[PDB]
RNA sequence: GCUCGCCGGAAGACCAAGGGUUCCUGUCCAACGUUAAUCGGGGCAGGGUGAGUCGACCCCUAAGGCGAGGCCGAAAGGCGUAGUCGAUGGGAAACAGGUUAAUAUUCCUGUACUUGGUGUUACUGCGAAGGGGGGACGGAGAAGGCUAUGUUGGCCGGGCGACGGUUGUCCCGGUUUAAGCGUGUAGGCUGGUUUUCCAGGCAAAUCCGGAAAAUCAAGGCUGAGGCGUGAUGACGAGGCACUACGGUGCUGAAGCAACAAAUGCCCUGCUUCCAGGAAAAGCCUCUAAGCAUCAGGUAACAUCAAAUCGUACCCCAAACCGACACAGGUGGUCAGGUAGAGAAUACCAAGGCGCUUGAGAGAACUCGGGUGAAGGAACUAGGCAAAAUGGUGCCGUAACUUCGGGAGAAGGCACGCUGAUAUGUAGGUGAGGUCCCUCGCGGAUGGAGCUGAAAUCAGUCGAAGAUACCAGCUGGCUGCAACUGUUUAUUAAAAACACAGCACUGUGCAAACACGAAAGUGGACGUAUACGGUGUGACGCCUGCCCGGUGCCGGAAGGUUAAU
RNA sequence: AGGACCGAACCGACUAAUGUUGAAAAAUUAGCGGAUGACUUGUGGCUGGGGGUGAAAGGCCAAUCAAACCGGGAGAUAGCU
């Protein structure tokens, strides 16, 4: 579990988005992007401490990258797992 | 399509 | 009791069934069915090693008690049932102890018949004991040809295996076929003869009816090409070749046969 | 009418994979000659 | 925006396969689009795929693959045991409403559910890789009982008609609600309980099975659907209100009955027939090696966990497969109204489209069609192609035959509408009332209401009433093949092939034969009533003669003869 | 009851027209045969080149089959153009 060092890793960096404004004023679920491996329970826990609230539940999703072309030559972006931490009455920033 | 037939004449 | 079916729509006309009303209808004794898969006549290589099988309706294979180890203890019939396997009816005989294993079906056998194996086994039709206890010229099925091996001979419907000899360790046997094979008297043997005697009587009748017993359509040789088979060709059917296996082996008149190690055993050639 | 190609990913890399070429010495043969041509696909997948 | 036109068993909708951001939005018009293009499945950028209970992963197994040792083979390698992998199979559990520009059984709202970990309490013999049970299965057929769904009536809301009528027996719309839980009906299957004994189920057994008794007659399992609950709600036609004119909040009436009814459900049933119809685990039980005040087992409550991966879009196509935005190909699922036997077909609902060049002119000729006076095959290799026949009910029907056929032979009549019989009949469905009940989802009695053909008589309109679409041309002689099928994918569907049957021949099982240098399999887990090969080709009448040549079998003295 | 009858889906491809640098490297249109079975089809395996398979056309084995395709011997040979 815990194992501080490899929670820091799991954050590492929010994806702000119109859709996700309205999923925070409304649903009050916090969106950002994650790890490209890590699990349920430590996006859950790193909530938990370095975001200092209570969490809710947590949902995950993948977005494939998608495939950019120019001429002859291709060249694929890369994939990138979003996270939907649900937060309960506790909610701050 | 070519086909391909005989010439027997 | 076989009843020629009546002349409704053609493949219908020159059918003849040949029912058995005494047959008890209903699921198969579930714990002795075992799994039966179709080889469609190829082996391990995947060729097919041999031609004119496959398809056909799936079967399921039933272990039959061939050795009839259990001596002493008294039997007594069950039911009859159908054998896709054979043309032989088998039947479910009960042991005194509760066992139950199927048996091949005797023409003197009904229900509630008490058959009983053994070396002191009274001589009726349906026991199996071995042959040295075997007064000669009586009808024998079922006999083995190792002791304790089963007994592969005499399995299909019909027949039967008289004992004309008994000189020696040896007693001789006289086939089906009509040839004469000596066999070791400690063999067991089954009393009597099967009952399924009307198994000839049935013709068939539709091009499709062999397909459901897995034969496949035979094509004649001559039909063929040089290539596939050695008949073939002369523009017009014609034939003017000697006759002959798609292999070259010569058909009609030709003796395969080539043991020498079983040649003690046979008193004389099938006539 | 059917075309001949009737694709299905499950039959491909069970036919054309890494797996079926490492099945047997003749196919790493095929692995070896791919690599010493030099190519960006020693194989195909995903 | 207002209309027209097409599909509507799809050209609508959904899933899988496969594709891989084509999805949504902003913006752009070089190239891509068989045209212009502000548009696009095109360029650029941003945004979008939310799962304990959908699926995969997972447990289990089929045909098979791989394969510790082993067997075999010049080497490579081949085969194969114990094993392992392998779904197109089986194996625990989420349904309705709402929301987004795009995702919803995933988020939210409401009500739920399954399997484990842990804790508390109660009772108690718990425990396999083993035994048994269960899982666990065919074709066809017959109905019956129901639901999805539809029609009508009632109820509620709205409407008095652009032109003669329309406050009435009028018109329009709505009348929708699941999983779960309780109840265990229409039915289907089986006689239950208890005691004793046993050569069986590799060990054991309280279980299965077998054998003796006793006792009792309903004991149990399975099971749609209905009725309650879930639901004081939710949804809801239509209004009140702000309004980026693209919508957002609030409020919101009735929400029943009767009939019809499936290809769906009860049904993995029932009946019946040979062609006799997978595999294992989960599951229910049995003990052994063992623990035996424990651990565990079962039950009520509480708590925790249910991870990883797929989730957008296309799905009979513009995106898959066809070099194309190609008249081709692509499996399953959803099955409205009227007419009709019907999933045929016509017109329509929901919904999706008018198919990415148009505007004209109204020549031949060509393609796709309509009609044609007189003749009716005179055309032509040939009735090729067109034309024609076409439905239901009934009358009636030959030669010939293997008595099933031929046969729908052929050839005719009747067919619309309206009234009466009967203001809607025969039937079907079935409420109230009455009575019987070991009293339930009961039964009898009772007949309202609803639904509803078919027939007779009379009257009536048209040239035509199966009026459209839909929808056999028929007879006679004869060749060939018995027939049903199969065949040269892409010029030959046939007299060719197959065929049941008949005959010959090989084969005694470690079979002949066949694959394979071998090993090992197939034949076959079959046993001469079986199997292989060859020929012939249903059935009926039959099937003559020739062994010189050729082939083969049988025979063993002699003639001849290899290696040695 | 049926390798039974008529007839959609489904499967098959008998006739004729159109098409023949087509919309399509074999289709469309109007008819046709089978349609409870020797049926059809989804999914996944098996038989590998003198071999496979074949209700037998020497057909089919990735638009090619009286011997597939790829690479190699190979710049094979060619008294021929």
């Amino acid at each position: 579990m815990i194992r501080e060092e490899r929670l820091l890793k799991v954050l590492r960096a929010p994806h702000v988005s119109e859709k996700a404004s309205t999923a925070m004023e409304k649903s009050n679920t916090i969106v950002l992007k994650v790890a490209k491996d890590a699990t349920k329970a430590e996006i859950k826990a790193a909530v938990q401490k370095l975001f200092e609230v209570e969490v809710e539940v947590v949902n995950t999703l993948v977005v494939k990258g998608k495939v950019k072309r120019h001429g002859q030559r291709i060249g694929r972006r890369s994939d990138w797992k979003k996270a939907y931490v649900t937060l309960k009455e506790g909610q701050n920033l | 399509a070519v086909f391909q037939m005989r010439n027997v004449d | 009791a076989v009843v020629k079916c009546k002349p409704t729509s053609p493949g219908r006309r020159h059918v003849v069934k040949v029912v058995n009303p005494e047959l008890h209808k209903g699921k198969p004794f579930a714990p002795l069915l075992e799994k039966n898969s179709k080889s469609g006549g190829r082996n391990n290589n995947g060729r097919i090693t041999t031609r004119h099988i496959g398809g056909g309706h799936k079967q399921a294979y039933r272990i039959v008690d061939f050795k009839r180890n259990k001596d002493g203890i008294p039997a007594v019939v069950e039911r009859l049932e159908y054998d896709p396997n054979r043309s032989a009816n088998i039947a479910l005989v009960l042991y005194k102890d509760g066992e139950r294993r199927y048996i091949l079906a005797p023409k003197g056998l009904k229900a509630g018949d008490q058959i009983q194996s053994g070396v002191d086994a009274a001589i009726k039709p349906g026991n199996t004991l071995p042959m040295r206890n075997i007064p000669v010229g009586s009808t024998v099925h079922n006999v083995e040809m190792k002791p304790g091996k089963g007994g592969q001979l005499a399995r299909s419907a019909g027949t039967y295996v008289q004992i004309v000899a008994r000189d020696g360790a040896y007693v001789t046997l006289r086939l089906r076929s009509g040839e004469m094979r000596k066999v070791e008297a400690d063999c067991r043997a089954t009393l009597g003869e099967v009952g399924n005697a009307e198994h000839m009587l049935r013709v068939l009748g539709k091009a499709g009816a062999a397909r459901w017993r897995g034969v496949r359509p035979t094509v004649r040789g001559t039909a063929m090409n040089p290539v596939d088979h050695p008949h073939g060709g002369g523009e017009g059917r014609n034939f003017g070749k000697h006759p002959v296996t798609p292999w070259g082996v010569q058909t009609k008149g030709k003796k395969t046969r080539s043991n020498k190690r079983t040649d003690k055993f046979i008193v004389r050639r099938r006539s | 009418m059917k075309r001949t190609f009737q694709p299905s990913v499950l039959k491909r890399n069970r036919s054309h994979g890494f797996r079926a070429r490492m099945a047997t010495k003749n196919g790493r043969q095929v692995l070896a000659r791919r690599r010493a041509k030099g190519r960006a696909r020693l194989t195909v997948s995903k």
